[PDB]
RNA sequence: GUCUACGGCCAUACCACCCUGAACGCGCCCGAUCUCGUCUGAUCUCGGAAGCUAAGCAGGGUCGGGCCUGGUUAGUACUUGGAUGGGAGACCGCCUGGGAAUACCGGGUGCUGUAGGCUU
RNA sequence: CAUAGCGACGUCGCUUUUUGAUCCUUCGAUGUCGGCUCUUCCUAUCAUUGUGAAGCAGAAUUCACCAAGCGUUGGAUUGUU
RNA sequence: CCUCCCGUGGAGCAGAAGGGCAAAAGCUCGCUUGAUCUUGAUUUUCAGUACGAAUACAGACCGUGAAAGCGGGGCCUCACGA
RNA sequence: GUUUUAUCCGGUAAAGCGAAUGAUUAGAGGUCUUGGGGCCGAAACGAUCUCAACCUAUUCUCAAACUUUAAAUGGGUAAGAAGCCCGGCUCGCUGGCGUGGAGCCGGGCGUGGAAUGCGAGUGCCUAGUGGGCCACUUUUGGUAAGCAGAACUGGCGCUGCGGGAUGAACCGAACGCCGGGUUAAGGCGCCCGAUGCCGACGCUCAUCAGACCCCAGAAAAGGUGUUGGUUGAUAUAGACAGCAGGACGGUGGCCAUGGAAGUCGGAAUCCGCUAAGGAGUGUGUAACAACUCACCUGCCGAAUCAACUAGCCCUGAAAAUGGAU
């Protein structure tokens, strides 16, 4: 009984946030997307025109094609039991930079730089990051001083 | 928490060392808990009630039992307490007389099963005590103050009942 | 013609407003929330007893008209007509439906049964939760048996449990009453009306000068 | 005060059936290895493998394993898996071939490797087999329950021992 | 130490009132032949340089409002998972992890990019 | 004179002798109203036995308790219940 | 009717509601016909079929503006047919 | 059908209304007006008194179709060899620029760049089904339903076995034919395997006791039944309980009147005597009167009283064949 606006159901998605209203931005026009490049879909509502629909708001999705005012997204989209990859032209208003990406690239570049630098001084280093190992053994001083005894407190009702 | 013989237990904990406190305050309960796995979750659940620990952002740095420092004297032991109820919470001050403190508790923990049908989740013991004999309240413990206590075993009941299962005889109950 | 309470009792459905969109409420039973003295100052009744529900729970409109009613006559008959103060802390906002049948020996005329079942507005109930309060009354502080009893009979007219309590706030403020005489002292607090008026010491000059004069 | 390491090692017995078990609980037993009851295996503990064991908590017992009782789990229900087979581990060159690269060559290697947890702890603990031990002797207090409410599941510190003794 | 032009983030920048402003500058200001618009050279457009920092503007101030950020509220409300837990129920407690929001009390009041000036 | 006898405003229940709500059983069929006849069962007791209370002086009446042993009828009208 | 001041929109945007918008998307003017000619791709319903609606392009011919640009109907979500 | 480390997405739960939009309680302070008006203001309400409206600061209570703030659970992406870094070539695209972008061609880099687990990829043909139902939790309509309709997971259907006496769905656990050992849930008077323990501590007597998830029967309200607990009060300057006295004068206090004299009703709580006494807690007298209480005193010589609270038990508690822990 549901009816298949296109815009049903956002009526908080599409929203500005508050006394976030008026001018868009311009660096958000300024932003530069290359073929290739990993964007997230948000899509706020005051720009009507290449708007994405709303099963892509929140998903995140690889550049492959760059036009005056738009790109082109290949997004995954689940549908019943199977995932395929959709893809949707989305003005440069509703999207932004992936930063996973970017921590991503910096942490390849940092690790490519201490192989060369430990490749150049010999020493073997750990690129590969590990799960918080548990916490190893260490001392606990008083200081001379007695470690507080709490009891619970009794109960009163207040309100 | 379940039961069986309740043991004290020395619990001492602090908060993980931050770039904000790199020396967080040490905290010390007294646990009664049947083993130090229970100690050590009642321990955590006192302290985030009190304070704003919690089990991830914090580490127990002592759990030791301890031992009752004069196990071969009777003694009174007051003990206050807060309990929910079918319908409400009410702070209690019960006494007891034992050797030992933690069994002192247990008593009380299971007094508190057969009279107020307490189950032992809503139970916190907050204070134990030893007090005076003149500082008893409770007449079921001022009646064993007495030098020249006396009194006999009046109507012995047979408790081997089933060795013989069938005899000629009948049970006395006078001794 | 209403129905008995325990068919509303139990807080089932969502909040239902008389707003736009539920239309047709008939008024609530109860109009009057505040008895007594209303224009005693704030340091004339220095008690203040509540009277606290214990279940969440749908008190109706009814109800609260009658408990208020109840203990209305008890306080007058005890304390005098103008020795109280007494505040209903309850609203009813939430609006209960009626899916009326024919109460007759058919259901061949067009009773439908279940088929367009949504009701009707019956009446309108106060959502109560545990620990809220549902009346209030300040008076002498050497009436406080005569508050408990007239809370104590109100009682008999809800349905489920409620527990009387004496506050320890200063009368119907939210001050502590060992608090309130040195707050007022040190003009940390103005009385004005049955309350007072909290001054935080920020904001103009000009405003604590009037004061200190 | 002086605050212990943290263990690193944890066995791992699974408590509860197969049968109406939520998705995301089945895939994490499937990834410790326990698809039957009172199946055992070592976990390395970490960030990753601690919120895993708190997944599926209410059907795994665990804790922390001394050198006893690791000793005993290897020589009692150690078994390989070679060639995709449960090999029972009756010779040292079973050990050898399949993880020699590694260092480890005997039985004595395998436990130290498995205890201490080395290098190469993932290698070792892959090639044994999940112990398939048998029902503990002298019952279970309360497996609907966790261990600090009087039953079984969860995290008992140390005494998984005491389990594990009469367990196998 | 600041200003102008163009900006980025878009109140830590806003709002009300008060005080001060050296040199450039920005302005107010003078005028309507031309360009161009008017009911009105008020606005707009154009041509200027007598006067003034009164205003805009800049900086500062207010037990200022707002905003921003902390603490408290509070491990509270709420909540993932668990039990042959309690209770007639409504609901509640515990185990396992996560964890807020007012009121109330503190602190702060634009940062900065390019180009070009002034400041002994 | 609140409570001998009643009980407004509220509020908590019980019953399945009303009528509904639902559609689980029955559509290769469970004969569908009332009356007659006949038996047994329930008590929320009209009378009768033993009682308590009253605004029980007697008489009559009202409320309540133990209590279903026993009884609860003849007719006009109506297919009637 | 005229004038001044305050005025974050509390008005208006054809309509139901929601979203959006201030030297705007609203009001008043000036010029116009991009509501035109075309091929594909894509989104929405979806079986990833169709209709309908829509988004981003590309190729013509134009409109407007000093220009950057904007426009192939209506600020967006409906207004339709093998 | 997993976690971890990064990184976005959201508007539910909560919370808020001295923040917007709606709903809403009460006082307080101000001073304009077609507010009523207000007693002596007409005379310039000479005056200033009340109530309105309004404003300001507060205050009670709310929202599925409200919201500043805002979780838990959750959704997407990334965690390398298809990568990184060097040189060069092509373009009719772009263009101040040897510019940007894309493609292409050589070359160098392996610590294989979180944990855990698992062998994967791909094609053809295809039956049956398309009435479902149930349970925890969320949730809509309904008084409710073994009612009707949704979300999530599991189950029954399609499933036997141990337990719940009995039972499609509950709890344990899923199944080839067997022997030994051990358990789960559940149990161990006898039926009926196992407590024939010299089990531990208490609670409880019912002339309808109670007795184990689902589940197969009960509520409000009471109890001087008993057991704990909380708070408060009295007491050798002698409590409490019993038994015995005084319980006054003005004043048969005022306004009520037909008597109301303390007691059919309205207001206030005087004083002195002291051992105390209310110009009254009740009975009542047509009315007096006579009583009793709260208050003190005498005897009596050690502890006592009150209000709550919650455990078991009792009342509340009534249906039809004779009957069901
Ligand atoms: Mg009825
Ligand atoms: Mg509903
Ligand atoms: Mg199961
Ligand atoms: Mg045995
Ligand atoms: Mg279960
Ligand atoms: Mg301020
Ligand atoms: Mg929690
Ligand atoms: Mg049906
Ligand atoms: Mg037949
Ligand atoms: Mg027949
Ligand atoms: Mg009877
Ligand atoms: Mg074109
Ligand atoms: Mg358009
Ligand atoms: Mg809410
Ligand atoms: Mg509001
Ligand atoms: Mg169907
Ligand atoms: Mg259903
Ligand atoms: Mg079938
Ligand atoms: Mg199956
Ligand atoms: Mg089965
Ligand atoms: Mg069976
Ligand atoms: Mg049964
Ligand atoms: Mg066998
Ligand atoms: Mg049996
Ligand atoms: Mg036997
Ligand atoms: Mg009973």
């Amino acid at each position: 009984t549901n009816t298949k606006g296109k815009r049903r159901g956002t009526r908080y998605m599409f929203s500005r946030p508050f006394r976030k209203h008026g001018v868009v931005p311009l660096a958000t026009y300024m932003r530069i997307y290359k073929k290739g490049d990993i964007v997230d879909i948000k899509g706020m509502g005051t720009v009507q025109k290449g708007m994405p629909h709303k099963c892509y708001h929140g998903k995140t999705g690889r550049v492959y094609n760059v036009t005056q005012h738009a790109v082109g997204i290949v997004v995954n989209k689940q549908v019943k039991g199977k995932i395929l990859a959709k893809r949707i032209n989305v003005r440069i208003e509703h999207i932004k930079h992936s930063k996973s990406r970017d921590s991503f690239l910096k942490r390849v570049k940092e690790n490519d730089q201490k192989k060369k630098e430990a490749k150049e001084k010999g020493t073997w280093v750990q690129l590969k990051r590990q799960p918080a190992p548990p916490r190893e053994a260490h001392f606990v001083r008083t200081n001379g001083k007695e470690p507080e005894l709490l009891e619970p407190i009794p109960y009163e009702f207040m309100a | 928490k379940a039961s069986g013989t309740l043991r004290e237990y020395k619990v001492v904990g602090r908060c993980l060392p931050t770039p904000k406190c790199h020396t967080p305050p040490l905290y010390r309960m007294r646990i009664f808990a049947p083993n130090h796995v229970v100690a050590k979750s009642r321990f955590w659940y006192f302290v985030s009630q009190l304070k704003k620990m919690k089990k991830s952002s914090g580490e127990i740095v002592y759990c030791g039992q301890v031992f009752e420092k004069s196990p071969l004297r009777v003694k009174n032991f007051g003990i206050w307490l807060r309990y929910d109820s079918r319908s409400g919470t009410h702070n209690m001050y019960r006494e007891y007389r034992d050797l030992t403190t933690a069994g002192a508790v247990t008593q009380c923990y299971r007094d508190m099963g057969a009279r107020h049908r307490a189950r032992a989740h809503s139970i916190q013991i907050m204070k134990v005590e030893e007090i005076a004999a003149s500082k008893c309240r409770r007449p079921a413990v001022k009646q064993f103050h007495d030098s020249k206590i006396k009194f006999p075993l009046p109507h012995r009941v047979l408790r081997r009942q089933h060795k013989p299962r069938f005899t000629t005889k009948r049970p006395n109950t006078f001794f | 013609g209403r129905r008995p309470a325990r068919c509303y009792r139990y807080c089932k459905n969502k909040p239902y407003p008389k707003s736009r969109f539920c239309r047709g409420v008939p008024d609530a039973k109860i109009r009057i929330f505040d008895l007594g003295r209303k224009k005693a100052k704030v340091d004339e009744f220095p008690l203040g007893g509540h009277m606290v529900s214990d279940e969440y729970e749908q008190l109706s409109s009814e109800a609260l008209e009658a408990a208020r009613i109840c203990a209305n006559k008890y306080m007058v008959k005890s304390c005098g007509r103008d020795g109280f103060h007494m505040r209903v802390r309850l609203h009813p906002f939430h609006v209960i439906r009626i899916n009326k049948m024919l109460s007759c020996a058919g259901a061949d005329r067009l009773q439908t049964g279940m088929r367009g079942a949504f009701g009707k507005p019956q009446g309108t109930v106060a959502r109560v939760h545990i620990g809220q309060v549902i009346m209030s009354i300040r008076t002498k502080l050497q009436n406080e048996e005569h508050v408990i009893e007239a809370l104590r009979r109100a009682k008999f007219k809800f349905p489920g449990r409620q527990k009387i309590h004496i506050s320890k706030k200063w009368g119907f403020t939210k001050f502590n009453a060992d608090e309130f005489e040195d707050m007022v002292a040190k003009k940390c607090l103005i009385p004005d009306g049955c309350g007072v008026k909290y001054v935080p010491s920020h904001g103009p000059l000009d405003k604590w000068r009037v004061l200190h004069s | 005060f002086y605050v212990p390491a943290e263990p690193k090692l944890a066995f791992v017995i699974r408590i509860r059936g197969i049968n109406g078990v939520s998705p995301k609980v089945r895939k994490v037993l499937q990834l410790l290895r326990l698809r039957q009851i009172f199946n055992g295996t070592f976990v390395k503990l970490n960030k990753a493998s601690i919120n895993m064991l708190r997944i599926v908590e209410p059907y795994i017992a665990w804790g922390y394993p001394n050198l006893k009782s690791v000793n005993e789990l290897i020589y009692k229900r150690g078994y390989g898996k070679i060639n995709k087979k449960r090999i029972a581990l009756t010779d040292n060159a079973l050990i050898a071939r399949s993880l020699g690269k590694y260092g480890i060559i005997c039985m004595e290697d395998l436990i130290h490797e498995i205890y201490t947890v080395g290098k190469r702890f993932k290698e070792a603990n892959n090639f044994l087999w999940p112990f398939k031990l048998s029902s503990p002797r002298g019952g279970m207090k309360k497996k609907t329950t966790h261990f600090v409410e009087g039953g079984d599941a969860g995290n008992r510190e140390d005494q998984i021992n005491r389990l594990i003794r009469r367990m196998n």
